[PDB]
């Protein structure tokens, strides 16, 4: 079959909602807060999805939870990006079916830049025409595309495993074949598309970092186990010492 | 720390 296409279609996870409560008037603290327990919840998730990916115990241990955690950010914005794109044609922003941002909200959430950066990106699924498959091994190598600049544990596995999930991709890309000019270029497209989660999820990465720092003086919560990740592995990316592997330069 | 025991299980 195509075994690899199936793996990804198998383990993509369900809806995960927010818990959000959609007849309270929109405050930042409310908002925010509600994203922070989102957050969370799509770890959970993320953490299942990424251990069934094919190769995924190739890695360490520590590599694997060190990839999670730095990916996490990129991973969510991307399938944000996709359901904005599915469920609502890119007018509003899907972060759940019960937290769906409009203007207003992209506003009163103090994150309308960010917002406005994840809209284009949803946007460009349309552009581009980007098959459900394209979207899945696109998602898939997001996990593999953000590494501390010092290497991982065991660098040689990682690097295999990314060489090979680049492969997949480019197998299963959408095009008229006796023309790579289609196929190049596609290529080219998505390459472009995937690079461009990296400069989003890092300003996503600012913000929350600086909501964490100031949180107990505008009242937002953050679960506990958000709260390490940000003060704990964040800071690494936003000081340079985890960097994304970009395919354009 | 709370992501290793959320790994965990
Ligand atoms: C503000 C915040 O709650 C921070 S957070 O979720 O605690 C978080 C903390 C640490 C990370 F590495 C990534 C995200 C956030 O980014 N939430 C959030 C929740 C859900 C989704 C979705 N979908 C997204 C976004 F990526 F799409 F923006 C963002």
């Amino acid at each position: 079959q195509p075994i690899f296409l199936n793996v990804l279609e198998a383990i993509e996870p369900g809806v995960v909602c927010a818990g959000h409560d959609n007849n309270q008037p929109d405050s930042f603290a409310a908002l925010l807060s509600s994203l922070n327990e989102l957050g969370e919840r799509q770890l959970v998730h993320v953490v299942k999805w990424a251990k069934a990916l094919p190769g995924f115990r190739n890695l360490h241990v520590d590599d694997q939870m060190a990839v999670i955690q730095y990916s996490l950010m990129g991973l969510m914005v991307f399938a944000m990006g996709w359901r904005s794109f599915t469920n609502v044609n890119s007018a509003m922003l899907y972060f759940a079916p019960d937290l769906v941002f409009n203007e207003y909200r992209m506003h009163k959430s103090r994150m309308y830049s960010q917002c406005v950066r994840m809209r284009h990106l949803s946007q460009e699924f349309g552009w581009l025409q980007i098959t459900p498959q394209e979207f899945l091994c696109m998602k898939a190598l997001l996990l593999f595309s953000i590494i501390p600049v010092d290497g991982l544990k065991n660098q040689k596995f990682f690097d295999e495993l990314r060489m090979n999930y680049i492969k997949e991709l480019d197998r299963i890309i959408a095009c008229k074949r006796k023309n790579p000019t289609s196929c190049s270029r596609r290529f080219y497209q998505l390459t472009k598309l995937l690079d461009s989660v990296q400069p989003i999820a890092r300003e996503l990465h600012q913000f929350t970092f600086d909501l964490l720092i100031k949180s107990h003086m505008v009242s937002v919560d953050f679960p506990e186990m958000m709260a390490e990740i940000i003060s704990v592995q964040v800071p690494k990316i936003l000081s340079g010492k985890v960097k994304p592997i970009y395919f354009h330069t | 720390g709370a992501f290793q025991n959320l790994f965990q299980s």
